[PDB]
């Protein structure tokens, strides 16, 4: 599994949530921006690692950062279809 | 004759370039299916857990993984920090040093080293 | 031998071969004994490196360890 | 109507695409502007504009081709030694191409005739002119004039159709009308027109030249007025192709005229048949393939296949007079059409992928795994078999065991079906020769021919694997389940799932171009070595044949070292030792430049754009230091553009290397 | 390297006439060569050598 | 003691005088007009071109063009006579010692190129400074562009006057230094 | 997705009647049948077009090479059965993978037998 971290610079775009193809991200209420909402990654075990969330993030440097961990890959982080690891 | 060393070659060359390599490949593919396979680079192996716990049992390396290890008298450090924060506390602020540090130590990263659950 | 390359043919460079044996079989066996010793010791070293240091030996292993008197001096001389 | 044809958009670059309307903020904008220039589908406005753009651009390109033809005609009339070539084609190399005496470039022109120095052309235009009964300079003048008039007409038509066609325009969608009129009026009614042209201008002329009257009494006989010669004057019974014309070393032009007449009749009859013939099975294909990209892919594949048939039929089915002996011309005519076949096949695959992404695919995409899997297995089987027979021969020859290799004098793999394929040609049991030069002798196919044909099959199958894998896995895949939303061309989907680089159909074309290039480089080498070794060459009066390569193919082409030594090294002596030699200096220089360009492509092929972006930022620091701020911000090439540039330079450099290598050698030997 | 120079080599002869002579790396024992004739790396019936 | 054999062929000056600091005193080189290899090479050029010329007709245009080429070759032979060439190649050399007063010296081309290259760079920089917009880089303001192009001739003085007066460079704290290498 | 070549009546009954799938066969019988097939076939590629294809024997060499191939693939099968341990041939209440190991051992025996039988036919006839 990868590591998807959300930083304080988030401005509640919701673009990262919409771009995620495996429903890793979600919007949670907060009080650090005018949108009163920040992103969260409660399900990074389903994060394939496509980094579309990073493409969609418009902050100066990404408020959402995906750290690839190749020696950590699970069946969900690899998108295995022909083969089951469970 | 200049030959007569080929008596050694006719045994050694077939041996070390066919029998030994084949045995090595078979032993390697057998080793690949052990629970201990590549325990130093592959996460979540039993031997890695045992080695980490063995290190933690040593009296020198008990509090070795703690990034804050070193404070000889942590009570003195905490008291000094609390005193310094009291003189700089903004107006009627209700945050103390103790709970501030307690909540700054507790983060929410459930998916960190979750591979410590199989072996 | 069938030489190749211009220089070997145009200079007559030849490769002499001893008509004797070189080393007798006894000498080769004498070398192979020590080669086997190296091999056994290397397998043992590979095992030790693979398993690594065992810190928990002080709970089970006998003795009480030892720091050589020079190692103590090197410890307190600095770093 | 035409009041809207305004220049106001000429200054406004990037107007056609709404993604470029934000302005040139970065240098990526320039490359995107060039990339979307001809992508009429994604450009602004309705579908009618797409049709107008496509049709008018077709007309403009047709005008461009006509202009190129006109240039060739004017070069032949005013910058050529076509006169002395007409008088003596067996002693004069064709040349309608001079070089100015600047920077010593004068060394490029070489002796072609006692009164002419220039670059030996290998386009075969002189043989075409002679087969077209063109003798006087006035005829070439009027051919050039007609081609220029056609250029102007097609340019004006392209200009007009951008406003003649409207939102209601529908003539392009009437596929029944297009097929019927095309077939009948062009393939039938123009083939018979060319048959008329030949019967009335070639047979009155080409037999006169072959009759030895190159004088032709000037215009007294050459200018038609020869109705006392009969159409089938010198058919000499026999069968078309069994007996060649002994003078020009080609099929008699009367037989060619009869061929064109009969083919026109056949096409007209097929157009009549199409009123009631076999249908209702290709009907799903009929309804599902009415789109620009699908018909473009179909036409590209068809034209490329026709190009390869032309490549194989222009060499040992000699149609043109005095062309079989002109070995550089034969080589060029084969190899150029081979390369065009490969390129247009690749384009057909690309546009099949584009159609799949824009339109809706057909039934064959649902069992795509068995298809693209048995294709994988067959590619692996014929790669591990065809090539390795070369590796086996190489290893056992290096070991000194020639009796264990795959050769004719060893374990031999007989070309059973080809050896039993004496159906083609079926000529008499001897050869044909014109003047110290072999016209055509039957290629005796042995073991080496078998192995190289299997190499061809393997390379073709791998290129097809890449193309069909790109086409079938365009919409979605087990790897990425929403490839349709990603568009046609994209760098990747991200480093996730292990890594998703080069999943787009565009990247599949990117790999397929490399594999097609590798496929027909072997075809070029097989042809270039086989013809020299076993067909082309001198002769001896005692019926003995001395070929150019002295029969190296059957004894050396069984091993890779044979290809390296007897083809890429021994036969490269002409190009490598071509400095200060008048005719072949540019070929040596272009050999060097092709090596440089091919190696230069590897910088784009092996590297990623992030390193270059960081380097560009480091340089931009120094630029900003001295108050030199490029407001079109410098950005490194996009990933897809980096791959495209690498592929283009790779293929261009390699093609130039082969081009120089073959052409210089054939010019020296001839 | 020292063993193969000692056993499968001609140091005792190369040392005498080094300028035109050629040293031997080691013998060649490869069953893939021709069991008949003689390889270009051997003096007829003698063993196979590498320079 | 024969430095040629001592050093494997190469020869040493063995003399310490300022008069030998010029390139013309080198024993490797020799004036081209009295060098055997120079004569042989240009004679071979003349021979090859003449042999090509005879292959054509006497009254043809190719014959006249080959005569012009022969005249060019002979003019090249007489023009490079004062140029220095090696005593073994015959190919004239280019002097890169800053001599300023020898045939084939690299000082004059260096000066000319540096002037015109500074001119080009100065014109481009002036245009970029006077058009602080991206719209002016894709749609060039041609009058201003040619004005800067003509104005660039005084670059060696204007550029230095900007360097010393603090109008060319910019302090590092006003442009992006680069990627962060630390923070924690 | 059912196709004729895998889900047709003939295809189903042919796959089911293979030695690997045939009902009522003890594991050693499947191994013996598969091994006989492999050993009989594997002799040919060596005794013909082999390194000693023209020698007076030219077949004992092929026999040895075929037996070697059978042994190598049997060793691979033993590796597979000691690593993957398929349990579809084990009878109830047995050491896991025992059926597969028995099948592989009897494949080795059958390969020896088939190779020897092919060699005997070649020499005699
Ligand atoms: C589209 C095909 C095509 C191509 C590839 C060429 C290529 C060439 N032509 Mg050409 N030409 C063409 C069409 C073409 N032409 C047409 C249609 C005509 C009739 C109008 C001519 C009439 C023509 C003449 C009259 C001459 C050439 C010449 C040349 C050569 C030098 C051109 C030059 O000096 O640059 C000029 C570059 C520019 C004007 C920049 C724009 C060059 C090989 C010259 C040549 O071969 O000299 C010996 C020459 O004298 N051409
Ligand atoms: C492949 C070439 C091609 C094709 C398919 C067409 C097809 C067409 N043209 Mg066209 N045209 C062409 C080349 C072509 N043109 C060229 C090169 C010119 C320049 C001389 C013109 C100039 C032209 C004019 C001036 C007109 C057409 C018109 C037409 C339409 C009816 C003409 C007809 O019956 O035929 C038809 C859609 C007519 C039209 O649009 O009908 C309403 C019309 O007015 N064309
Ligand atoms: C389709 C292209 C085409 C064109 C434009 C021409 C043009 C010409 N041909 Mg021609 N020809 C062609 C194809 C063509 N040919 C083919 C494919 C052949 C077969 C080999 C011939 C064989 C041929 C011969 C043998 C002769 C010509 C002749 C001629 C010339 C005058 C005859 C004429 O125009 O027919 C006019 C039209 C007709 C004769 C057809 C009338 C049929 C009537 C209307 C039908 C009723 C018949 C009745 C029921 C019985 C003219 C230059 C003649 C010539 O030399 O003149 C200079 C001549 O003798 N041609
Ligand atoms: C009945 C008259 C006739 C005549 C005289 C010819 C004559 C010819 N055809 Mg042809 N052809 C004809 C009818 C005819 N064709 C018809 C009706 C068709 C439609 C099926 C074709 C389709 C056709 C193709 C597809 C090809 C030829 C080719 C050829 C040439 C090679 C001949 C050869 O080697 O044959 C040996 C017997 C020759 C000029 C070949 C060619 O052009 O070679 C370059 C070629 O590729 N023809
Ligand atoms: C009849 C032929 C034909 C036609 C009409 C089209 C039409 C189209 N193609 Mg296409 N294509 C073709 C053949 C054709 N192609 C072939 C043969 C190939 C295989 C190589 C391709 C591969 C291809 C790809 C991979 C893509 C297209 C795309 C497109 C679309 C936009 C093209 C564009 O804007 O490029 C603008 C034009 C250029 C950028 C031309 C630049 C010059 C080229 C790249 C380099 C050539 C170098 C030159 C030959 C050597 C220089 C000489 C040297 C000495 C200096 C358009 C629908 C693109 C698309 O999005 O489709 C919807 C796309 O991604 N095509
Ligand atoms: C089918 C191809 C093939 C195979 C399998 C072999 C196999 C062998 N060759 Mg060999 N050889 C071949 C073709 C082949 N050769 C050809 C075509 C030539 C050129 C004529 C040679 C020339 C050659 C020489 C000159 C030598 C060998 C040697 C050897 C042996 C070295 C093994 C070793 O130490 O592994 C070690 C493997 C590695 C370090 C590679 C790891 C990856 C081995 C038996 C050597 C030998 O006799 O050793 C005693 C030796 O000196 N070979
Ligand atoms: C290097 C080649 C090779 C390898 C890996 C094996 C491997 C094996 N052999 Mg074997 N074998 C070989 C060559 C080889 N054989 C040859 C050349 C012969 C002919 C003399 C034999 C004759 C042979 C017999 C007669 C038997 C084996 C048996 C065995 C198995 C124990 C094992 C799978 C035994 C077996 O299959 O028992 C299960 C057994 O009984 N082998
Ligand atoms: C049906 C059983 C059968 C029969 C009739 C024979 C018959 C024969 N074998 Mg044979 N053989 C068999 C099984 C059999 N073998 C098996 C299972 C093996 C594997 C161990 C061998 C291995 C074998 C060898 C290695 C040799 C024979 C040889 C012979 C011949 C003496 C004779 C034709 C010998 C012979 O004549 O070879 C040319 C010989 O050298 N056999
Ligand atoms: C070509 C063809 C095909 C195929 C075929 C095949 C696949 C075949 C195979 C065949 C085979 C593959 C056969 C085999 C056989 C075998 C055998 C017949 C064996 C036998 C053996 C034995 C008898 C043995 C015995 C023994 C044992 C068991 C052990 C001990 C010893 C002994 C020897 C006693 C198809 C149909 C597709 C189509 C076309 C035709
Ligand atoms: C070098 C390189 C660059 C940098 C190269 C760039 C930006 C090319 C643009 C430079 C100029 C604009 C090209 C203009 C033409 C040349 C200046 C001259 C060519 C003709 C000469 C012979 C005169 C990338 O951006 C890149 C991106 C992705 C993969 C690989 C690479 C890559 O390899
Ligand atoms: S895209 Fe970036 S800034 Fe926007 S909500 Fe997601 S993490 Fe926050
Ligand atoms: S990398 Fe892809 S899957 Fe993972 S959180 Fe980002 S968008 Fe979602
Ligand atoms: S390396 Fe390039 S192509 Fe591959 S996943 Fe990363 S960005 Fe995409």
């Amino acid at each position: 599994s990868h590591a998807v971290k959300i930083y304080d610079t988030c401005i509640g775009c919701t673009l990262c949530v919409r771009a995620c193809p495996t429903d890793v991200l979600e919007m949670v209420p907060a009080s650090i921006n005018a949108a009163k909402q920040v992103a969260s990654s409660p399900r990074v075990e389903d994060c394939v690692g496509c980094k579309r969330c990073e493409t969609a993030c418009p902050t100066d440097f990404l408020s959402i950062r995906v750290y690839l961990q190749d020696n950590e890959e699970t069946q969900y982080s690899l998108g295995l279809d022909l083969v089951d690891w469970s | 004759k200049y030959g007569d060393q080929r008596k050694f070659a006719a045994v050694l060359v077939p041996l070390t370039t066919l029998v030994f390599p084949a045995v090595a490949m078979g032993m390697f593919v057998l080793y690949s299916f052990q629970e201990d396979a590549f325990w130093r680079i592959v996460p979540g192996t039993k031997r890695a857990r045992e080695l980490d716990e063995a290190w933690r049992e040593h009296p020198l390396f008990a509090n070795s993984k703690d990034p804050l290890d070193g404070l000889i008298n942590p009570d003195d450090y905490e008291k000094g920090l609390e005193e310094a924060w009291e003189r700089a506390k903004p107006a009627g602020s209700t945050v103390t040093v103790k709970d501030k540090l307690k909540q700054l130590s507790k983060q929410n990263n459930p998916h960190w080293e979750s591979w410590r659950a199989m072996s | 031998r069938v030489p190749g390359g211009k220089r070997t043919q145009e200079l007559g460079l030849v490769i002499p071969m001893a008509d004797e044996d070189g080393l007798t079989d006894g000498q080769v066996a004498g070398l192979f004994v020590i080669a086997l010793v190296v091999f056994i010791s290397a397998m043992d070293l590979a095992k030790t490196m693979y398993n690594g240091i065992n810190p928990a030996k002080f709970k089970t292993s006998k003795g009480k360890g030892y720091i050589s008197p020079l190692v103590k001096r090197y410890i307190e001389n600095g770093f | 109507i035409f009041r809207y044809i305004n220049t106001t958009l000429w200054a406004k670059a990037g107007h056609f695409n709404k993604a470029l309307s934000k302005g040139a903020k970065t240098t990526t904008w320039i490359w995107n502007l060039h990339d979307y220039a001809h992508d009429f589908d994604i450009q602004q406005r309705s579908t009618g504009l797409i049709a107008r753009k496509v049709f008018s651009s077709n007309l403009a390109h047709l005008s461009l081709v006509f202009f190129w033809i006109s240039g060739m005609h004017l070069h032949g009339a005013y910058l050529s030694n076509y006169d002395i070539w007409l008088k003596d084609p067996k002693s004069i190399t064709p040349s309608s191409h001079l070089a100015y005496s600047l920077i010593g470039q004068d060394i490029l022109n070489s002796y072609t005739s006692e009164y002419f120095s220039g670059i030996t052309i290998t386009s075969g235009f002189f043989q075409l002119y002679r087969s077209e009964g063109i003798i006087t300079q006035s005829q070439l003048k009027y051919a050039c004039a007609t081609s220029l008039i056609a250029t102007l007409i097609c340019l004006s038509g392209s200009y007009l159709h951008m406003q003649l066609m409207s939102k209601f325009t529908s003539f392009y969608k009437k596929f029944q009308s297009l097929s019927q009129d095309h077939l009948i009026i062009i393939f039938g009614s123009r083939s018979t027109s060319l048959s008329a042209h030949q019967i009335h201008k070639m047979l009155p002329a080409n037999p006169l030249l072959d009759s030895g009257i190159s004088k032709p009494s000037i215009l007294q006989v050459i200018s038609n007025s020869l109705s006392y010669t009969l159409a089938l004057f010198s058919t000499n019974l026999s069968s078309t192709g069994k007996l060649l014309n002994p003078s020009t070393r080609s099929v008699f032009l009367s037989q060619v005229a009869a061929h064109h007449k009969t083919t026109g009749v056949v096409f007209i009859t097929l157009g009549l048949i199409r009123f009631l013939t076999m249908y209702k099975s290709q009907f799903s294909i009929l309804t599902s393939y009415i789109d620009y990209h699908i018909v473009l892919s179909i036409n590209l594949a068809l034209i490329a296949s026709l190009s390869i048939i032309v490549a194989d039929h222009l060499t040992r089915t000699p149609i043109y007079p005095h062309k079989s002996t002109s070995y550089p011309t034969i080589l060029c005519l084969s190899i150029h059409h081979a390369w065009l076949s490969g390129f247009l096949i690749i384009g057909s695959g690309a546009h099949a992928s584009i159609f799949n992404l824009l339109g809706s695919p057909t039934s064959e995409i649902r069992h795509r795994d068995p298809i693209y899997s048995h294709l994988i297995w067959v590619c692996i089987a014929i790669g591990l078999h065809s090539f390795s027979l070369y590796c086996h021969n190489d290893t056992l020859e290096a070991l000194g065991r020639p009796e264990d290799i795959f050769h004719d004098n060893s374990i031999q793999l007989k070309a059973i079906f080809a050896k039993q394929s004496f159906l083609r040609a079926e000529l008499q049991p001897d050869i044909e020769m014109l003047d110290k030069k072999i016209i055509r002798i039957t290629q005796e196919l042995g073991t080496a021919d078998f192995i190289v044909h299997h190499i061809h099959a393997f390379t073709i199958h791998v290129t097809l694997l890449i193309l069909s894998k790109g086409v079938l896995y365009a919409r979605n895949s087990r790897f990425v389940s929403d490839k349709l939303e990603l568009g046609f061309t994209y760098p990747c989907d991200g480093p996730g799932r292990g890594g998703t680089c080069q999943i787009s159909p565009w990247d599949h074309l990117f790999s397929a171009v490399f594999w097609m290039y590798n496929c027909l480089n072997v075809v070029t080498f097989h042809y270039f070595w086989k013809m020299q070794s076993d067909v082309w060459g001198f002769v001896s009066i005692q019926k003995h044949i001395s070929h150019y390569s002295q029969g190296d193919f059957s004894v050396n082409s069984i091993t890779i070292n044979g290809w390296l030594r007897n083809l890429l090294w021994s036969e490269a002596s002409q190009v490598i030792q071509s400095y200060a030699l008048s005719s072949i200096c540019p070929y040596g220089f272009i050999f060097l430049i092709g090596h440089f360009i091919w190696a230069f492509s590897l910088m784009f092929l092996f590297s990623g754009r992030a390193y270059w972006q960081e380097l560009i930022e480091s340089i931009l620091w120094s630029h900003h230091k001295l108050k030199i701020i490029p407001h079109i911000q410098p950005r490194a090439l996009s990933i897809s553009q980096g791959r495209a540039v690498g592929f283009i330079h790779y293929t261009l450099g390699g093609i130039g290397s082969t081009w120089a290598f073959i052409i210089s050698r054939l010019l020296v030997l001839t | 390297n020292l063993y193969h120079i000692a056993s499968n080599a001609n140091y005792s002869l190369w040392v005498k006439n080094p300028i035109p002579s050629m040293p031997i790396a080691h013998n060649i024992w490869d069953p893939h060569f021709t069991n008949s004739t003689s390889t270009p790396y051997s003096h007829t019936i003698i063993t196979t050598i590498l320079i | 003691a024969k430095p040629l054999e001592m050093f494997g062929g190469v020869d040493i000056d063995l003399e310490d005088t300022p008069a030998h600091w010029t390139i013309k005193a080198s024993p490797v080189l020799e004036p081209c007009k009295d060098n055997k290899k120079f004569h042989k090479k240009l004679k071979d050029e003349l021979y090859k071109v003449k042999k090509n010329q005879q292959k054509f007709a006497e009254g043809s245009a190719a014959y006249a063009r080959f005569n012009k080429k022969i005249k060019m070759i002979e003019l090249r032979e007489t023009a490079y006579g004062d140029r220095l060439c090696g005593k073994k190649d015959g190919l004239p050399r280019t002097i890169a010692t800053g001599e300023w007063n020898v045939r084939g010296s690299a000082m004059w081309p260096a000066a000319i190129f540096l002037y015109i290259a500074g001119w080009i760079g100065w014109a481009g920089r002036s245009y970029l400074i006077r058009t602080n917009d991206a719209a002016k880089e894709i749609n060039i303001d041609v009058p201003l562009a040619v004005t800067c192009m003509a104005s660039g001739f005084s670059w060696p003085v204007a550029a230095w006057q900007e360097i010393v007066n603090g109008e060319m460079a910019v302090p590092n704290d006003q442009i992006h230094n680069g990627g962060p290498w630390n923070q924690s | 997705v059912i196709t004729l070549t895998e889900n047709g009546l003939f295809a189903k009954q042919f796959l089911s009647a293979l030695a690997f799938y045939r009902e009522g066969l003890k594991p050693w019988q499947r191994g013996l049948e598969i091994g006989m097939a492999h050993g009989y076939f594997l002799i040919g590629p060596f005794t013909s077009l082999g390194p000693l294809r023209n020698t007076p024997e030219a077949a004992t060499v092929g026999l040895l090479c075929g037996c070697a191939i059978v042994g190598i693939v049997s060793i691979g099968g033993l590796i597979f059965g000691s690593t993957i341990k398929p349990t579809r041939f084990d009878k109830d209440g047995d050491k896991p993978g025992a059926g597969f190991i028995e099948m592989i051992n009897w494949h080795a025996v059958g390969g020896l037998g088939g190779a020897g039988f092919a060699h005997a036919l070649i020499t005699v006839f």
